[PDB]
DNA sequence: GCATCCGTGAGTCGAGGGAAGCACAATTTAACACTTTTGTCAAG
DNA sequence: CTTGACAAAAGTGTTAAATTGTGCTATACTGGGAGCCGTCACGGATGC
């Protein structure tokens, strides 16, 4: 099956490593490989150098270096034993006694740092996790227009999140500039005076703009001493505290000049210098040296504000949503921020413990308590909003999860407090954030994806590649440039025609600050690398994307992440070209390190003899269960004695076919209505798909039970469960756990456990019953684990963890934990959800036998029938073009690569269809078959529809239809042709993770809530359906007083009514009249707890007791 | 500080 | 002492009570300054208040001292082994009379209860209390089967004699709710203790014979 | 006087329906001080107490209808008029 | 203060708020008996006032009281009765109910306007008490307790159970519900047709009223129990009886996309 | 809903609220659309 | 008996609040950390809010409905249904009056 | 649609009164084991079972069919509530 | 008029998510016999 | 139907051992510490 490739755009650089946003950031933070003396001041190394040294103010604790050890357990063990994959962290600290002048050095164990796997995820408590990158406002100095008063601007100084307060500079109507800090406003002259600024010094700089300086030249404080001004400023900031120079200086110094409390950041400092045209010595607003405060950024900030207000040509306002003003905090920066938080708490303990207790006889080990640091790290990786349960339904699911950019989380927007501005597609998103990929709903625009070619630079700004164009000739020099730098050039389009390397078009479509323009070749300065850089990885996997409406292409890319791996998965017939790279960069497959020969091939491992002679064995992940239950296994793709070159595929991972991403099947599709089973997005499929195991997936479920020590006695996992016949215990082994390979259905025992019964005298009726039968009650009860309703499969694995096992960190009181893995092979069924890459999704509503499906004249039935009514409203015409190319490839036995926005066109598709007709119809002529009578009837109607040319021969008119993608389709039930030619083709359809098997749920009675006594919620809890307010309104509007009353009392929380209703039904009687619900009784008692006398009265105003006399004091 | 019980107490003991 | 279960103002008020005690017991004859002696009582009151008010389920003072010492011992072993010590390391560190079983029991005792209103998930619409069933009140199935059993037993005892049925309904506590001893039952009917044991044994035997002929009561026995 | 839907609903005469809509603290504090009595006129008040709503089959207009056949009706009338 | 299955203890935030008030009340009594200075007594009285505030309405005045080791405010009596998660809107105006199911919906073109396709296994659980009586009426089970055991294990269910279930649901109706319930036509009563599978079959003509297509939608199933509930559902709420729109009076069950195209 | 005189006992208040608010999602949002109805 | 036709809400006086209560809560103790039983005079006291299990006193001397409506002398726990524990209220006697925040803020 | 629903709606002034009449009649049929039915033996509802045609167990179906016949009398203040039950018990002991 | 404080923002589902010690007096609990009370056995 | 002896179970001290509650420590020490902006936007109600 040869692959035909379309397109003329030649990409000069390949896609960057797709996970480098995760992998690179964490390596920079840890710096675990650079020798300690070569480590740079970034990551956790910068965190150590900031908090340390710690000074008592006569003891100084110093930091020399840190190191990371080998992880205690491998990744596989951590998952199996519910551990965290981490490396011990040791800091080499030296304690110095200033008085005596002695240094004592020792290496202190600071804790464990979670390690990042090779793919870019973490194993926190045995579960894979992904730290989602966060996008926020870049630190720096920004000048925005005042909305209330036109002609007035506000200057804002924004530090790193939780690294200082925001500073706002405003020009009051009175003419006095005010500085607002911590919601407190005051005149900047007082603060500006504290920085040693006199009357003439300001006039030398800010006096050349107009009357604005007049409001900043108050002599009421200019003559005032800076020390007095500092005390005055301290009183304004926090009033009430006893004013003192030692207290006032400490508050002011730490407010704007303390590097351990105020941090403008590397990005903030870089932005400030680029905007104000200055050079910051550090990353603080002011510097405290020589016992006096030195200004760093306040003066240039005020110079810019006045000049901007005056109207100087070179000063402009700032667009806060501009992608050059927004930066990305990757996993490394997010982790380091929490590391600094915990390391600051560790410094606090050292300071407070080095001044109390054997001051002379102190060592760094005694002073350092690492508990605060570990808690900060473990909290981030577990209870953080950006630390998310990894999505690994298929290899593409986890690749997308790592490239997602979230505006939410600690220090970000709120899902409800975010407006339209933050959710819009900014012009600077071009080439940095995908414009289509986003969650539709409440999170639309708040969670996005990194573009394919984009990479986050060191400061956190997304850069995208552009080709250098000089003299009208496009060079191969690629320049990565941020949004702010990209605004200075005219950037052409990747589709601009070129005669070699020179731009051939006389008029070139370009962008100037996001505005499309028509320019000549001599006016062009940069060119796009390729159309792929505008979209994410998911959206680059949609062929014919230029023909799909963006609202539907959003669904098409999001659904690819939910497709389940299939045992017979196939790569699409029409691909875009990223299929091989997605599989390669997901690390789910296995490739040869270098040239060699395969020595042993097996279902469990592969052994390769490399040319250097070393033997490498590669175990294969077999029937492993992902976070979402899908089975992830690698299948060997080589044979013993096969020579493999470097990078050659050795084993396919989940959802890959010979190294190509295979998220579904290639099926024969007919686009036509069918007896109402296509109605409103429903899908009709053939029984032939099931027969050959198409859309069959393997899913694994994990069941866990525990044996605990109890006051009444210990829970025992045993095969001798009381009052159980031999049928129920047939599949359990002698240890009480179900044997491997056993088929288990709902109600079957997985692990047999017995618990001691709490001593309670039996009811008299039960005591009489036992006496009649002469049976002594047992002291233990059945508390074993059974298969829940709607579940089952084949037992494939049992894991038994016991107290005292190496690495088994069980909870106190837990004797052992037994885990059972049940695997089921799921075939396609009615209610399962199918989708294609172009946003077309639906549920299987009918599975027809093969003899009922429409078939081609050669006898080939179609596989799926799709309703044409889904296209016109959705405007997703890519699926039609894919179907046409699939039909041509079905008869030519080949596959195609059509890159998005540069690929197959209808003139090129129709030449392929002309070839496919010769094999499709030329075969028939040789076999001795002409044109059917039934085909002639359809041709007569087609010429009346204007589909074929009158006067042509039947064969000529059949070819005219074929070039339109239409064939004469016969009806499998009647045998007569469909009255019109039908669009039949081959389409790539994915089976999504949403299956009716995991969603059907019913309940009669079950668990009830503690306080309100209403049914619990959720299928896992066997809970009831929520009859919310809106559902109650519908019954009220219907006039169903008695139906409504039942749901409120008898079926929800009327404890007496629900007990009597159930007993009435099983006796063949009608349910009784309901009574007061238990939720109203709770409300009355809760109102009484507020000191409110709520009383229910009767027609005569006399009190009525709704508590049955149980709460009345005699 | 009226809204801050601790500052209010510290002020009282400072008298 | 902040961050140990009590707020700053609660610590101050407990400290003030220690300061009141120091004033009463202080002796100026010794010529020691007041803060020297009052600091003992202020710390003593603050520390005791934590041991008595910092936990929802109060743990005695001696058990709090054991728990604090156990936590201190584990942290020192943790910093020296480069890993969390096992219960054997901690037990050996604590001293004589300590084993791994006791260490595990102490850690289980020192577990704070978890709030029923703790949110789960990003959305603030789900809590712990929404997943905890009420297992005190009988369910509709349990209540119905209890009434079915009583209804069938009432018919079964109907086949018995007028007195024999009454004897069983008393000896098994089916009337007053509580069992009546042979002598206690005998006073009701004025018959000897030994006689009642005979009729009750005979009446009970007859009920067995009927059940074998119908098997209408064996299901309720599990 | 003209007022909006929110203000018109919050100033209703039933504290049960008003307390379950908005401003529960304000609605209940005013209801408690006045000693307000809820007559259970609307639909929300009855739904809260688990009663039969005064609409549809729960309306007094239709709620007391009686159905009886001819044979029993004659027996009742014959058994009463004879005396 | 309940003990979870694992042995751990779970408690409500009211116990913490009550303990603070009792701890501060008791301390004030001790200080008053000790003749403490007015500064100490005033601080305790001010704290006791704030402890009552936090219990009655946490966060209304000043900083909210939080549980030590966390930043989550404690839930007070006012928070219990107020808000979208309060007693009124969460437990009184709406409830979770028994005899209710849920599943994915697929299109049933063969159904009548008043019929729905209810899966057999959903119907078994929804109508369980009725089924146990019918099993006991026949020879399937000796009594209701024996019959209930049979249904507990899937492999223990005989083929006569399904015949009895077909008798239990005869004439009865169920309520199909799709959220959001914008108007009253978002709940409708249908006569179930027991079907093999796990998805509910919905008539094409009621999809516009439900606003339900078949790209993954799910619906809830509710069983009215008494004779009034069945009479009301079969008379007023039946799908075949609600053919016009209550808002405009125009047909609401009428030919739709594929039907219009064929005609 | 029945093209006949309303029957005594119908909850016309709930029907009125449901009829008005149901097409609310079809009103424009961008003094026009849903915001115009809310201020009215 | 009679049907509920109205619901009235009013302020509760200190006298009425004391008539509701079955006893004063004097200790912040909830349950014993070892036996896990309610503590005397605490927030979960059985002598105030009722027995934890039906017709069974804390001292374990009465364990049947025969002694319905009785109060044990050894422990003081009434022998009744444990559902009363959802309806029976206690009270705290404040050392000084405290304003209701609803009628202030 | 229920059979004869158009005729049933036309027998009452309010549609909710028909639900009350049918729901109350169905309970009378259930309480007396369908022995008080005003339907002739050839008019009784039947259900198709595997063994054969048996009487319909759904009492709401019986009530609706009886109402269409016109042999039932409904209204308000027909007979005392207490006296009606006593008389029905005598005629159709259960 | 402006300035300030408060309450409001759709539904259903879903997995996932659960830092001192010691000395001593008092009080509660567990062991150990030893004493009536209860169920039985064989008789008459 | 009723005794007479019979061993076990339930009940009543009595006492030593765990368990828990309370008091005390004497160099001098004397006013916290966290935070901090995409601060959410609008309309109502009150205090001026
Ligand atoms: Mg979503
Ligand atoms: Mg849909
Ligand atoms: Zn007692």
């Amino acid at each position: 099956m040869e692959i035909k490739r379309f397109g003329r755009i030649r990409e000069v650089i390949p896609l960057p490593p797709l996970t480098e946003i995760q992998v690179e950031s964490y390596r920079r933070a840890l710096q675990a490989d650079v020798p300690p003396e070569k480590r740079e001041n970034v990551g956790i190394q910068a965190a150590f150098r900031e908090t340390f040294p710690i000074e008592e103010e006569g003891l100084v604790l110093d930091f020399l270096e840190y190191r990371l050890g080998e992880p205690p357990f491998p990744q596989d063990e951590c998952r199996e034993k519910d551990l965290t994959y981490q490396a011990p962290l040791y800091a080499r600290l030296q304690l110095i006694h200033k008085d005596t002048g002695l240094i004592k050095e020792d290496e202190v164990f600071l804790g464990h740092i979670p390690l990042m796997t090779e793919d870019g995820s973490f194993i926190i408590n045995g579960a894979d996790r992904v730290i989602v990158s966060q996008i926020h406002r870049s630190p720096g100095v920004y000048f925005t227009p005042d909305p209330a008063r036109p002609g007035r601007y506000i200057a804002s100084i924004i530090p790193l999140p939780k690294r200082g307060p925001w500073i706002d500079l405003e020009v009051e109507p009175n003419g006095v500039v005010s500085m607002k800090v911590n919601k407190r406003k005051f005149p900047l002259v007082l603060l500006l005076r504290v920085l040693g600024y006199d009357q003439e010094t300001l006039a030398r700089e800010l006096g050349a703009y107009g009357e604005l300086v007049q409001g900043l030249m108050d002599e009421s404080v200019f003559a005032m001493r800076p020390e007095e001004a500092l005390i005055r400023l301290f009183t304004l900031l926090r009033p009430g505290d006893p004013p003192k120079r030692d207290k006032a200086v400490a508050y002011v110094y730490g407010l704007i000049a303390d590097p351990r409390r105020y941090d403008l950041g590397e990005a903030g400092r870089y932005k400030a210098e680029e905007k104000l045209g200055i050079r910051l010595s550090g990353r603080t607003l002011a510097r405290f040296e020589d016992g006096e405060f030195k200004d760093e950024v306040f003066l240039p900030t005020l110079r810019y504000l006045f000049a901007l207000t005056a109207g100087v040509p070179g000063h402009e306002v700032d667009d806060i949503d501009h992608l050059g003003n927004r930066r990305i905090r990757t996993v490394g920066e997010l982790m380091t921020d929490q590391f600094r938080v915990g390391l600051a708490r560790l410094a606090r303990g050292v300071r407070e413990r080095m001044l109390m207790g054997s001051e002379d006889s102190l060592t760094p080990a005694k002073l350092v308590n690492s508990r605060p640091l570990e808690a900060a790290i473990r909290e981030f990786f577990s209870r953080s909003q950006l630390s998310q349960f990894k999505d690994e339904t298929n290899p593409l699911s986890s690749l997308r999860h790592k490239r997602r950019i979230s505006a939410l989380g600690p220090g970000g927007l709120t899902r409800e407090r975010a407006g339209f501005d933050v959710r819009d597609v900014h012009r600077t998103h071009y080439g940095r954030i995908c414009p289509v990929e986003t969650p539709e709903g409440a999170n639309i625009g708040l969670i996005t994806s990194l573009a394919a070619y984009a990479r986050v630079d060191e400061l956190g700004f997304i850069r995208t590649p552009y080709r250098r164009v000089v003299g009208g000739v496009v060079t191969d020099e690629v320049v990565y440039m941020t949004a702010t730098e990209e605004d200075r050039y005219t950037i052409a389009q990747a589709n601009t025609p070129l005669e070699g390397n020179r731009i051939a078009a006389e008029r070139v479509v370009a962008r100037r600050k996001g505005e499309p323009v028509i320019v000549s070749p001599e006016e062009v300065e940069f060119m796009d690398v390729s159309p792929k850089q505008v979209f994410s990885v998911n959206t680059n996997l949609i062929p014919f994307l230029e023909h799909d409406d963006a609202n539907r292409a959003l669904m098409g890319s999001n659904m690819q992440t939910q497709a389940v791996p299939l045992i017979r998965a196939q790569a699409p017939v029409v691909m875009t070209g990223l299929e091989e790279r997605v599989v390669r960069d997901s690390l789910a497959a296995l490739y040869a390190e270098e040239d060699g020969e395969v020595a042993k091939v097996d279902g469990n491992r592969i052994v390769v003899r490399y040319e250097d002679g070393r033997l490498v064995e590669y175990p294969l992940r077999r029937f492993y269960r992902s976070n979402q239950g899908t089975a992830l296994d690698q299948r060997p793709r080589v044979v013993v004695g096969q020579r493999v070159r470097k990078g050659d595929l050795l084993a396919d991972g989940p959802a890959s076919e010979n190294g190509f991403l295979a998220l579904g099947q290639n099926v024969l599709v007919a686009i036509m209505p069918f007896d109402g089973y296509n109605f409103e997005d429903a899908i009709v499929i053939s029984e032939e798909l099931l027969k050959r195991d198409f859309y069959t997936s393997i899913h694994i479920e994990r069941y866990e039970i525990e044996a605990r020590d109890t006051k009444l006695g210990p829970e025992r996992i045993t095969r001798d469960i009381p009052h159980l016949s031999e049928a129920a215990l047939r599949d359990l082994d002698e240890e009480g756990v179900v044997r491997i390979g056993a088929e288990v259905k709902p109600g079957d025992i997985l692990v047999g456990r017995t618990s001691f019964k709490g001593e309670s005298e039996p009811t008299p009726e039960e005591r009489l019953l036992r006496s009649i039968f002469g049976e002594k009650a047992r002291d233990v009860k059945d508390t074993s684990l059974r298969v829940p309703p709607g579940e089952g499969g084949i037992v494939v694995r049992t894991v038994r963890l016991r107290r005292g096992d190496p690495g088994v960190e069980l909870k106190p009181g837990v004797r052992e934990v037994v885990r059972v893995y049940v695997a089921q092979k799921r075939k396609l069924q009615v209610g399962d959800k199918l989708a294609n890459r172009h946003g077309n999704k639906g549920v299987v509503a009918k599975i027809l036998p093969v003899e009922d499906m429409p078939h081609l004249p050669d006898g080939t039935p179609v596989d799926v029938i799709l309703n044409p009514l889904g296209v016109p409203s959705r405007m997703n015409l890519g699926q039609i073009l894919e179907t046409h190319l699939g039909l041509a490839g079905y008869f030519l036995g080949q596959r195609y690569i059509s890159p998005i926005f540069d690929g197959a066109k209808e003139p090129e598709i129709k030449e392929l269809l002309a070839q496919a007709f010769e094999v499709y119809f030329g075969k028939r002529k040789g076999e001795g078959f002409g044109v059917d009578k039934r085909e002639v009837e359809v041709l007569r109607r087609a010429e009346k529809l204007g589909l074929v040319t009158p006067g042509k021969t039947p064969e000529e008119q059949l070819k005219e239809l074929f070039l339109q993608g239409k064939v004469v389709l016969y009806d499998g039930r009647t045998g007569e042709p469909i009255e019109g030619p039908i669009v039949v083709g081959q389409m790539f359809i994915m089976k999504l993770y949403h299956m009716v098997e995991d969603k059907m749920h019913a309940r009669s009675t079950g668990p009830y809530s503690l306080i309100t006594q209403q049914p619990l919620g959720g299928k896992a809890q066997f809970g009831g359906q929520r009859f919310g307010e809106m559902e109650v309104w519908a019954l009220e509007a219907y006039g169903a007083a008695h139906t409504l009353q039942e749901m409120l009392t008898l079926k929800s929380d009327d404890i007496e009514g629900r007990n009597a209703a159930y007993e009435a039904i099983i006796k063949g009687e009608d349910v009784p009249e309901p009574s007061v619900p238990e939720s109203f009784r709770v409300l009355v008692k809760e109102l009484q707890a507020l000191a409110l006398d709520v009383q229910t009265l009767d027609e005569k105003d006399n009190p009525v007791d709704i508590f049955e006399g149980l709460a009345s004091k005699r | 500080s009226t809204s801050d019980p601790v500052r209010q107490y510290l002020h009282e003991i400072g008298q | 002492y902040t961050g140990r279960g009590l707020s700053f103002l609660d610590l101050i008020q407990e400290g003030n009570q220690g300061l009141i005690r120091a004033v009463e017991k202080f002796e100026y004859k010794r010529r020691f300054k007041f803060s020297t002696y009052a600091t003992w009582w202020i710390r003593q009151a603050i520390n005791r208040a934590i041991a008595d008010q910092a936990r929802t389920i109060r743990i005695p003072v001696h058990m709090v001292e054991t728990i604090n010492k156990l936590s201190r011992t584990a942290r020192q072993l943790q910093q020296e082994l480069g890993r969390e010590p096992t219960y054997e390391e901690i037990a050996e560190a604590m001293g004589p009379g300590w084993d791994a079983k006791r260490v595990e029991e102490t850690l289980k005792i020192a577990q704070e209860p978890v709030s029923l209103e703790t949110p789960i998930g990003d959305e603030k619409d789900s809590f712990y209390g929404d997943f905890i069933p009420d297992e005190h009140l009988p369910s509709p199935v349990d209540a119905a089967t209890q009434s079915l059993l009583s209804e069938e037993l009432e018919k079964a005892l109907s086949k018995l004699s007028e007195r024999e049925a009454m004897v069983l309904k008393l000896r098994k506590g089916l009337i007053d709710g509580r069992e009546h001893t042979l002598e206690e039952v005998g006073a009701f009917f004025g018959v000897t203790r030994e006689r009642i044991r005979q009729i009750e044994n005979k009446a009970l035997r007859k009920l067995k014979y009927h059940e074998s002929r119908t098997r209408k009561l064996r299901d309720f026995l599990d | 006087l003209l007022m909006g839907v929110t203000k018109s609903a919050l100033s209703t005469k039933s504290w049960l329906s008003a307390a379950s809509f908005q401003n529960t603290t304000h609605v209940l504090t005013e209801a408690a001080i006045a000693g307000k009595k809820d007559e259970l006129i609307g639909l929300k008040e009855n739904v809260i107490l688990g009663r039969l709503i005064p609409a549809g089959t729960g309306s007094d207009f239709v709620r007391f209808t009686q159905v009886v056949d001819q044979k029993t009706l004659k027996a009742i009338e014959e058994a009463r008029k004879e005396a | 203060m309940v003990q979870v299955d694992g042995g751990r203890f779970a408690t409500s935030d009211l116990n913490d708020l009550y303990r603070r008030l009792i701890n501060r009340n008791n301390r004030l009594k001790k200080l008053l008996a000790q003749g403490a200075p007015e500064i100490i007594i005033r601080n305790e009285k001010r704290m006791l006032q704030e402890a009552v505030d936090a219990l009655l309405d946490n966060g209304r005045r000043g900083a909210p009281v939080t549980n030590p080791g966390s930043d989550r405010p404690l839930r007070s009596l006012t928070d219990i009765l107020s808000g979208k998660q309060g007693r009124f809107r969460q437990n009184l105006l709406g409830k979770r109910v028994d005899y209710s199911g849920r599943s994915v919906i697929v299109v049933g073109p063969q159904l009548k306007l008043h019929q729905c396709g209810l899966p057999k296994r959903m119907a078994l659980e929804l109508f369980k008490p009725f089924l146990l009586k019918k099993m006991e009426e026949k020879g399937i089970a000796p009594n209701v307790k024996a019959a209930r055991r049979m249904l507990e294990r899937q492999r223990d269910i005989k083929d006569e159970v399904w015949d009895a279930l077909e008798e239990v649901i005869h004439g009865k109706v169920v309520l199909l519900n799709r959220a959001p319930t914008l108007h009253r036509l978002g709940i409708q009563a249908f006569q179930p047709v027991l079907v093999e599978g796990q998805s509910i079959q919905l008539h094409p003509l009621v999809c516009e009223a439900f606003n339900a297509d078949f790209d993954g939608d799910q619906m809830a199933v509710h069983v009215p129990l008494s004779s009034f509930a069945q009479a009301e559902a079969r008379i007023q709420m039946l799908s075949a009886h609600n053919l016009l729109s209550p808002a405009s009076g125009e047909p609401l069950a009428k030919p739709s996309r594929d039907i219009i195209l064929g005609l | 809903s029945m093209a006949r005189p309303v029957s005594i006992g119908e909850a016309v208040g709930i029907v009125a609220a449901q009829s008005i608010g149901e097409p609310g999602t079809q009103l424009t949002m961008r003094t026009q659309g849903l915001p115009r109805v809310i201020e009215l | 008996k009679k049907e509920v036709r109205k619901v009235r809400i009013a302020l509760a006086s200190p006298e009425k609040i004391r008539s509701w209560s079955y006893g004063e809560v004097e200790k912040p103790e909830t349950i014993n950390y070892r036996t896990l039983k309610p503590e005397r005079d605490g927030l979960f006291d059985e002598r105030i809010f009722g027995p934890i299990k039906d017709y069974e006193c804390a001292c374990g001397k009465y364990k049947r409905q025969r002694f319905e409506g009785k109060v044990c002398e050894r422990c003081g726990v009434e022998v009744t249904k444990s559902i009363v524990r959802r309806y029976r209220m206690g009270h705290i006697e404040l050392a000084t009056p405290a304003a209701h925040i609803w009628f202030v803020k | 649609a229920e059979p004869g629903i158009d005729k049933l709606f036309g027998m009452v002034d309010s549609k909710y009164r028909l639900t009350v009449v049918v729901a109350k009649r169905a309970q009378q049929l259930l309480r007396h084991g369908f022995k008080n039915t005003v339907l002739e033996p050839e008019e009784r509802p039947k259900m198709q079972t595997l063994e054969g045609l048996f009487d319909d167990p759904n009492a709401v179906t019986w009530a609706m069919k009886e109402l269409l016949t016109g042999r039932l009398v409904f209204g308000e203040n027909l007979v005392p509530e207490d006296r009606l039950q006593k008389e029905m018990e005598r005629l159709y002991p259960v």
